[PDB]
């Protein structure tokens, strides 16, 4: 179950150590607050709640995304591509330029410029270390001599691991990539299909367990949710990238490779000057071949239909979210809070006028609107008839604000001015229930032999000695 | 985290490794009848360790439980976990940091551990799609939270 | 999917995979005693053809250049191979969705390849980079006037 | 291809694979901070199982682990079973053939997997030594050597 | 008794470890379209070199094909290395240990990269049929046992 066996599907929950990953609310879903749980009924759990109101979309389609290391050089393309995924078919190969030829298909210019000269990048900025655990002893044990760590020697760099030192991550340019017309304010619509999202992608509720036939699950229908970078991807946008080599890299970027380095003494001290004796591998009289029948392409071989299925719900939706706790936290202290660096002043100002929700006069609502709403989904397929077009402020999105928000008399009760540090949250404690040290399964148990019995309490007759893999 | 020397943020990505594996074959040698790519049902699972101040040990674990037909060929998992220096981070970027740029390097390493102990057991190739955390969790953090006007009173 | 297409460039990631591999260490066992990070040299190159129809495969080679003190450490290089389906797109930039975006799909998972390869021969966890080549071969496409109008019988 | 050896009886492995990995490391980014005096267990273990007509199982479960106390370094167990097909021959010779040669011949292999698994956690390698039950096998037998068809070269 | 030194042959592993890795597949989109049964042709290299003090290298290339005519599937080549504390002059001893022994030890490791590769190219896994290397000097004679010089000649 899960539709696309080829899928990952998401995370049940974000990273707790780091902080709390849920902004507080005070009216639940409904921001005119109708609220009426029955009276001595409630109804029905709804313990998301908010959660339908949290957005909505926005699954495949990407408002923004970032991967970079310490150094990456780059130039966002001209194309402006809207990439997405399909992979199989099971039918017709393709469809549209009949003929693909590149300028130089094989890299008769070459991409690389030839490695004896600065081609573009040289430098590269990593650290980490190799391994040893030098068993010894033959006889009885095959492996018993606590060897390994050598007296360690100054290697030991510390700042190896340099803490990121981006700078460019904030007050030059941000991803934005959709930045255009948005029929929900925040994606859908811009460039591409957007999260088209054929149907919310559920499968069968929850996990369904067992179906009729495979053709509900997967194995028939297939149209993959988009996938593969599906909203644009590689769109026109600077990622920064800081650390640029140019020809200044001459230090290293002479060439301590191909020629070795600069100690290049034709052949130094690895080649011939190690070995005095040894002359075996002359002549073997043992060959290979297959000494038995064998079938590479018998089959284990098969197309996997790569797909991005979230899915609205995994295993279990807990209660996902993290208010106040405190309550005081939102008095705060001697910390301000209210300037968050730098942040944008939500869309450009004018865009939406919000006649695409607008809304209706709901003061006293009775139980029509709340069972024609199941009904009236039909009336959503047809979209947003008047599209929103991309109506443009004088104030470019960051300065839309002229001034800032004092902090203190804003609460603010879910910023750096904290305490309690997380109020204890969630440790290593669930470790157990992740099907952890329990007997959940061994396959099945032992099938038995046949050809003999083998069915002795001791496993051979060599109780054999240890100590020969250390931490 | 406190303020001094914070700005906004403190990321480093410090180690790279795998905390965690199984994987249990009970029809291992009865594959050989069926020549298709299995059922697949994935489970994943949130699980960290604090090692220092704003260190934190984030763990991806990915589950894979594979059938050929009504019948299990193998079970697989691998826990992603890496040392890392993440913390300080607020507001939108917060999402986008740990679920955009932190899962998209592990993403190959989990994914290739899990196809290594299906090649070992010496199935049909097995590799799963990279998909988008991004936004699927920056949604879910999203009410109102674009005009932090609050209006309590002053204090 | 395929038909009920509209007016609109389709793209399509059918299969990504490795048509070649390398991993050389010559001096491995003398450049053993040397434990620390590999200084490495982040060479890319490309080559290709068209052996499908509406679709190309372009192959990025990720190369690995890698030396400890006054010797060499080894030589990784991985031609990580992906069959693009493409449509809908003219010009320069046509072609050039699979010469810049499509074997920068391909790249986490090249870094992967030879990760794996470095930690085989022994030598410290090397984790590449990313970088953009998308920006070498965009100069090298405008750098090229031979035009054979059609050709493209062979390749 | 064509010169399948077969001394008319003989032992033939077809198939060589992990049926089960497990890799346990808790303490996996405290290794660090913890002392360098692991107690480093071993354990073995053999059963045997029918598959096929004269297509038979003989599967070595190895169980490394490394632990200080409560806390568990690491652990490395991998059943490495593999497919033999044995026939022609029968009592005592099979019986220590499959019961003591064969999981013996596994230990190479399963030396192999969890050398890999275990660096896959970024740990130390082991690179356990070998012992001979061909010799042992022959010896015990007769020593002479004879009736038996056994793989044999022109020597 | 007193073993006191008694340097009598020296038996020790070092590690073990990939040299040299390879993949070509040409026709790798191509197999699709071709007939589904491709020679496979097997090759081993040998190679050996002393490196340091009682220290030598023993490395067995394997080269799997898989070519039906001119029309090729691919091609992977693997040349495992492995280095083992060996000396005292074992003579025929060593003739074991480096041209039996150590083929036997090498083999999981280069057939593991082999059918990594493979799946890497996203092709059916193949496992090399085992090897008897020993099992050749082992029923043969070794005219003075092994004899391993002894300095002394008497204690």
């Amino acid at each position: 179950m899960k539709q696309s066996t080829i899928a990952l599907a998401l995370l049940p929950l974000l990273f707790t150590p780091v902080t709390k990953a849920r902004t507080p609310e005070m009216p639940v879903l409904e921001n005119r607050a109708a609220q009426g749980d029955i009276t001595a009924p409630g109804g029905a759990r709804r313990l998301t709640g908010d959660q339908t109101a949290a957005l909505r979309d926005s699954l495949s389609d990407k408002p923004a995304k970032n991967i970079i290391l310490l150094i990456g050089d780059g130039m966002g393309d001209s194309e402006i591509t809207a990439a997405r995924n399909y992979a199989e078919g099971a039918g017709g190969f393709f469809k549209g330029i009949d003929a693909l030829p590149l300028t130089g298909q094989y890299t008769h210019y070459a991409l690389n410029k030839k490695t004896g000269k600065p081609d573009y990048v040289t430098d590269s900025a990593a650290s980490a270390t190799a391994w040893s655990t030098g068993v010894k002893t033959y006889n009885g044990a095959l492996g018993v001599d606590i060897h390994e760590k050598d007296h360690p020697t100054i290697l030991e760099m510390a700042k190896a691991a340099g803490l990121a030192t981006g700078n460019v991550s904030t007050a030059e340019l941000q991803d934005a990539t959709p930045a255009a017309l948005v029929a929900h304010v925040t994606s859908r619509k811009c460039y591409g299909p957007s999260a088209t999202s054929e149907k919310c992608p559920g499968n069968a509720l929850e996990k369904g367990g067992k179906g009729s036939i495979t053709e509900q699950l997967l194995n028939a229908r297939a149209d993959v949710t988009l996938g593969g970078g599906a909203k644009t991807f590689a769109e026109t946008a600077t990622a920064g990238e800081w650390q640029g080599k140019t020809l200044r890299e001459q230090a290293q970027a002479r060439g301590y490779q191909l020629v070795s380095d600069a100690a290049s003494l034709n052949s130094v001290t690895e080649a011939n000057q190690q070995k005095p004796l040894l002359g075996l591998f002359a002549d073997g009289n043992m060959p290979v071949r297959w000494l038995g029948p064998k079938a590479t392409y018998h089959g284990n071989i098969d197309k996997p239909a790569v797909t991005c299925t979230p899915n609205p719900q995994r295993n279990d939706s807990v209660p996902t979210l993290a208010q106040m706790t405190d309550k005081a936290i939102e008095l705060l202290s001697k910390n301000e809070k209210g300037f968050f660096l730098q942040v944008e002043g939500a869309s450009i100002d004018k865009q939406d006028h919000a006649a695409n929700p607008c809304g209706q006069i709901g003061e006293t609502v009775d139980l029509d609107e709340a069972v024609q709403r199941a009904l009236e989904f039909a009336k959503k397929e047809g979209n947003t008839l008047v599209i929103v077009t991309a109506d443009h402020a004088h104030a470019s999105q960051i300065v839309a604000p002229d001034t800032k928000a004092p902090g203190l008399t804003q609460a603010l009760n879910t910023k750096d001015g904290a305490v309690m540090v997380m109020s204890y949250g969630n440790s290593e404690e669930d470790s157990q229930e992740h099907t952890g040290s329990q007997l959940r399964i061994a396959a099945y148990g032992p099938h038995a032999a046949n050809v003999v019995g083998l069915t002795d309490q001791t496993d051979l007759f060599y109780t054999m000695k240890a100590a020969l893999g250390l931490k | 985290m406190s303020e001094q020397n914070n700005t906004e943020m403190t990321f480093q990505i410090q180690r790279i490794y795998t905390k965690d594996i199984s994987f249990e074959a009970p029809n291992a040698p009865h594959v050989f009848q069926k020549d298709w790519q299995p059922e697949v049902k994935l489970d994943l699972d949130t699980a960290s360790s604090q090692l220092a101040d704003d260190v934190y040990e984030v763990v991806l674990r990915v589950t894979v439980t594979a059938s050929l037909g009504e019948e299990t060929a193998f079970l697989c998992e691998v826990q992603q976990g890496g040392i890392f220096s993440i913390a300080g981070i607020e507001g939108t970027q917060m999402a986008h940091c740990l679920g955009a740029y932190c899962p998209n390097i592990l993403f190959p390493y989990a994914r290739e551990c899990i196809t290594s102990m299906v090649s070992r057991g010496t199935f049909p190739q097995l590799n799963l799609a990279p998909v988008n955390f991004d936004a699927l969790f920056m949604n879910y953090l999203q009410q109102q939270a674009g005009e932090g006007t609050e209006e309590h009173q002053d204090a």
